[PDB]
RNA sequence: AAAA
RNA sequence: CAAACCGCCUCUGCCCGCG
RNA sequence: GUGGAAAGGCGGGCAGAGGCGGUUUG
């Protein structure tokens, strides 16, 4: 559906957008094609709104640090998982604007996939959020937003 | 014809990124430790590229000291697309022009090619220096382990001259002051001319120390400094007995223009 | 150097069905005369009304550079300019479909060798790739060497080349407009093709293609109805010819 | 066409029974390119070299009949000697 | 064709920013030592955009002296969409227009792209000056160990023109008097015309001290003022002996207008003797 | 004859990236798994080349220890294209010139061909080492099964000296820090020659510490590093009876320079008592 | 919301030293505190100076913290009652301690207050 | 070796 | 208590030599 | 009493040229 993201796709791709998202209130929801299948529809109706794109890469660098700590970097891979929660809303706690409604389709999917990691595996239980974190960015570039 | 071997002068030390240091790939990083590094390709090809133009300027003033510089005359071979003619920059790589002598007996007397080596058809001269990859020092492994930033993301812009419309981009560069540990091995294949090769390598090091290394450079992204540790000699009998029979030059607090010379290398002269 | 072997499949079943010598003699002479006679007339450049659209890298020359080593009862062994051999394999297939009524088929194993290579090895690569393109399906073509967790059907490749090729390849070794200076887009896609052989089960190769075309893209359960391989796997032998015949 | 039958199938086919061929060969005939460099100019010359490259658990074996003092005095010391100097080929490249 | 090397004229000194400066509301700073710095690209781009203006609007006094300016005319390719016409600013970056000669040997005669360098499709004239990132001086290292304000937070209000409403915000800008230490290396590639490039670069410095550097500047964010330590020359023979065999111009008090002043040919006469 | 086989085991550490190649340039890899490996020929011939150059330096100084180096003059036979005219690198294989002796009884006294082997005509002295093929240590197969990259893809470029035009190529290099596991089996055929053969083999290994191993070595692709585990003598009686008679020297933390002098008077005192 | 103010009061009674909790109770108290802006900038900028560099800086930071209620009078005493309450226990322990540890928890709490302040009002 |  | 934008483009991307 | 013996896929090649974090708000 390359022609979807039409102008009413915000009023079309929010049929069940947050229900199954809140049903994925842990990280390891479903290893299958449901990850990519959810990750397309998440970015499918962000694109009709603004979604200022390049305010994400601090989480990318932080996941790189935690991934170096997967590669025998540090034994404590707990503090950087909490530092994302320290920076979870500071962005919408800094300045607002036109693309805030897409942030309404971004903040509701944070705490389902962010309150999990206190008693989690540090190396494991992490790759599926790590895949949803990139497939949304990827298909959002592919629909034409960046 | 006649490759010999007397020993191997080893140059060790540190490379000080006095300003930021860009070598693109995002700066390169080795896949295992994850830290950035300097390759030896990026460094040999920048000592060479400077000593090239140094020879090209003095191309007529040396041809009684270095023969087979008589067979060149300055410039590129781009305004007449031939391989080997009277011009100095006589090899096409892909679409660009670079001086490599085409034979063994021609390149044995080239000052560039007896030190950085050459190639060719039906003859080949191989190098005398080995320029190894330069990883971060012992201090900066741990400054990385203590949580510091080893790289930065710098943001630049491009301004329209008429309306001041500006257009940003992001570079990613090693932070200033970062220090990499290098090694350069000159393989003493002739005891007649090792002074000239060590002195030409120091000329290339000095010209690199006034220019940049990688990256934009004309905008500040270079500025490498060479902090010397040890010239060593490792003669032909170090490798057989194993005993510490190698001559060391004491230069732990000197400049690349301060080595360049008779006072330092006197025992290497006497050891021949 | 493009070295094509390749013969008519299941022909002994066909000759074991003739019920007189007058019938066997006709069938054997026609199968003989296709390879003895009507294969040089192809390489001259004839019969284009019947052959027509083929995967071709360049406009067909007046005097092509192809050497027929043998062409006999059912088989051949042909060498030549390694990207005029490519058009000739599909062109000989399209003419053998027409010479028969469609009833008989041929396999082709292909090899692209450096010009100064021993001939026992240059023959045992192609003779092995013919058994490889033959024990699979007996209507196949081994287009190019390929990695997998290998051959193609004829009509499968000629349906691919209608689609994937004319959007990236202009003609005579030149890519399309503005996909020039994007040659690295064609090789790195074969990187994204090679995260599929490393694991066909991981679905990471879809968003990476969507990212790289943003800077093939989606999966289908038509492949996963019976676990046949995805469409990102059927692009090696279509991109790889265009890369070998544009500036490598 | 097939060359090697499995032990179970082979005992089938000795009695002229229907048998199955293995669907996998335990090795690969690969030819590695090597090079010869002169010591002065590093100027190269290729030749190719064929060898039998085995899989992870695969290998080769042979059978012995006859008495046991011949095996115990001759063939079993010969196999401990030839483990450190191979069976044919460029055994100074660690081949056999 | 024919790139050569004669020496490297080195211009050191300091940049006494007389008024508070803001490159950047965070000023971009060195991540390792905390302190701000003047980047090298930020100085080179401001010297280039304050010199293409000098060239473009005066195409009478230069085109006899620099050939291959006969392909231009005072203007810009902003209205139309051609990359190569009679308008001066010929390259579009991605949304802005900047003069770059698209050829080697037109840039070899151009007075902008012969000093500041140029791009190209397989032509690519590389530069002749390199501009390095100016950190502080050590007399601001010693002022930073005293815990002193290396910057300041200025509050510049936005007054509504209708409702008479304020809308203040905070800019963060380097303190006045903060004296950064520059480094500009001219790379002598031809002994015929380096008078032109060095007088040309000092013209750019005079038009920079006339103008501002970084930030808005219309509101006060610039006022850049160079203070020279030592022009040098460093011939080719320096990189082979390493001695003190380099020609040093002594202008430890003089000004950027005074160095370009009658007496450029009097101070550089040793460089003229060495070529 | 035969007196046992000395087995040298240990590890190789690719401190910088290791590149060998498989005819955009791949490295050579096991056709079944897909992991890289260091060939035995690529290691053995590099050792032989290094020790050839070392011997060619010393054709005047070893004429009394090793005879039949008196039949050779230091040089090469490429200009005067007659094989074994009297220079050292006397045999031409295809297009290159190697020192390989032409007889048995001349190669029993030449220290290269006594250890590495000669070919001759009607004669054929076979080698006396077996450089066993080197595969990744099981730690680095476990890192290969953790999804970690075991090779990289390094992009290099060539650059025009006047117009700075990039001309890039890629090489596939093994990740620096890798570990391989080597074995070198020396055949004790004559009990006089053993000290000198193992000393020459360790000399050839120690020239390889300061040289490289395959690929673009002077651009920084070698830096191999030998980390010994143990030697074994494996006597003649071991292959007869199959008990544990073999002397195991242990040198677990020793380098090849710490091994030539430290252990050769001491860690081989047990082996000289059994010959 | 009298139960949350008692919850904040009990948590500040449990907020003893600068090593407050290993778990999310740092963030869980930052949510309850976040549930002004320009009056915190004098300490959010003071939070910058504790990273690049010493002894008197803690006393100056405590004076700037007391300066918030030490500048504003009137009806700004009930809403600013907890501002003295949670933070200053996580600073009195930091006198006899190295500056490299035990402060980052106070840093993360002090800025997770502000990080959830603008979103949660 | 599917009549090379 | 910061209002608004711009958040990468331009060019090459394996060759010469052994069979 | 081994289809064997001997044989470094390697020499040379800078991820580079160009680009003000900037325009307006007492
Ligand atoms: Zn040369
Ligand atoms: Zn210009
Ligand atoms: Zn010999």
């Amino acid at each position: 559906k390359k022609m979807l993201e039409k102008g009413k796709q915000w009023e079309a791709i929010q049929p069940y957008f947050d229900n199954v998202v809140r049903e994925a209130k842990n990280f390891l929801e479903w290893s299958p094609n449901k990850r990519l299948a959810n990750a397309v529809t998440v970015a499918a109706y962000l694109t009709s709104q603004g979604l200022k794109t390049n305010q994400v890469r601090k989480i990318l660098d932080m996941a790189r640090t935690t991934e170096l700590k997967v590669k025998r970097g540090e034994g404590d891979i707990k503090d950087d998982l909490v530092k994302m929660r320290y920076l979870l809303a500071y962005t919408v706690g800094k300045a607002t604007g036109q693309s805030k409604y897409s942030l309404d389709a971004f903040h509701r999917i944070l705490d389902p996939m962010l309150e999990v990691l206190m008693g989690s595996p540090k190396k494991e239980n992490f790759e599926k959020f790590y895949d949803f974190l990139q497939a949304v960015v990827a298909y959002h570039k592919f629909f034409g937003g960046g | 014809m006649d490759r010999r071997f007397y020993g191997k002068i080893v140059i060790k030390g540190k490379i000080k990124a006095v300003t930021g240091l860009h070598i693109g790939s995002p700066v390169i990083k080795d896949p295992h430790t994850g830290l950035p590094y300097i390759p030896g390709s990026s460094l040999k090809g920048r000592l060479r590229s400077l000593f090239e133009i140094l020879v090209n300027s003095r191309l007529g003033e040396w041809r009684e000291k270095y023969p087979s510089l008589a067979n060149y005359s300055p410039g590129s071979c781009r305004p007449d697309n031939q391989e080997n003619c009277g011009k100095f920059f006589n090899r096409k790589i892909n679409r660009g022009w670079i001086h490599v002598c085409p034979d063994y007996e021609t390149a044995l007397a080239c000052p560039v090619c007896r030190l950085f080596g050459a190639s060719g058809k039906e003859s080949n001269f191989p190098s005398r220096i080995i320029v190894r990859d330069a990883f971060l020092t012992k201090e900066w492994e741990e400054k990385w382990r203590a949580g510091e930033a080893i790289t930065e993301a710098k943001i630049e812009v491009g301004i329209d001259r008429v309306t001041s419309q500006a257009n940003p981009r992001t570079n990613e560069r090693v932070v200033a002051g970062a220090e990499f540990e290098f090694e350069i091995i000159y393989n003493v294949e002739n005891t007649t001319h090792w002074r000239d090769d060590i002195k030409n390598l120091l000329t290339a090091m000095a010209l690199l120390e006034d220019s940049y290394l990688g990256g934009s450079g004309s905008r500040g992204y270079g500025k490498v400094k060479f902090i010397f540790d040890s010239f060593e000699f490792r003669p032909l009998d170090y490798y057989r007995t194993g005993k510490d029979e190698d001559i060391v030059s004491i230069d732990a607090r000197e400049k690349s223009v301060s080595d360049i010379f008779d006072s330092l290398f006197s025992e290497v002269e006497g050891k021949l | 150097l493009g070295v094509m072997k390749g013969d008519v499949d299941r022909l002994g079943e066909f000759f074991s069905s003739m019920d007189s010598p007058s019938k066997l003699a006709t069938a054997s002479r026609f199968m003989d005369y296709f390879f003895k006679g009507y294969i040089g007339a192809i390489i001259e450049g004839k019969f284009g009304y019947i052959i027509g659209d083929v995967p071709s890298l360049r406009d067909w020359p007046e005097e092509p550079d192809i050497v027929v080593v043998y062409a006999g009862g059912d088989a051949f062994f042909i060498v030549g300019a390694w990207d005029q051999i490519f058009e000739l394999a599909f062109r000989v297939r399209r003419a053998f479909n027409a010479y028969t009524g469609g009833k008989l088929t041929l396999s082709v194993g292909l090899g692209y060798f450096d010009e100064r290579t021993p001939i026992y090895r240059m023959a045992d690569v192609v003779s092995e790739r013919l058994d490889t393109a033959k024990d699979e399906g007996r209507n196949r073509v081994f287009v190019v060497g390929r990695s997998r967790p290998l051959s193609y059907e004829w009509n499968h490749y000629e349906e691919l080349w209608r689609t994937y090729a004319p959007r990236i390849y202009a003609g005579n070794g030149r890519l399309k407009g503005k996909l020039e200076s994007k040659k690295g887009l064609l090789w790195k896609l074969l990187e994204i093709r090679e995260l599929y052989v490393r694991d066909p089960n991981d679905v990471r190769w879809a968003y990476l293609t969507a990212y790289l075309l943003g800077r093939l893209v989606g999966i289908d359960t038509k492949a996963v109805e019976r676990k046949e391989p995805q469409p990102v796997y059927w692009v090696d032998g279509v991109l790889k010819i265009v890369l070998m015949a544009v500036r490598r | 066409k097939a060359k090697y039958l499995d032990l179970k199938n082979f005992e089938l086919a000795l009695r002229l029974r229907p048998f199955t061929i293995p669907e996998e060969i335990p090795y690969a005939r690969v030819d590695v390119p090597r090079v010869v460099l002169d010591r002065v100019t590093q100027d190269s010359s290729i030749y190719f070299w064929e060898e039998i490259r085995f899989r992870e658990k695969s290998g080769v074996y042979f059978l012995y009949s006859g008495p046991r003092e011949v095996f115990d005095g001759y063939i079993a010391p010969a196999m401990r000697f030839l483990g450190d100097t191979g069976i044919g080929g460029k055994s100074t490249w660690g081949a056999g």
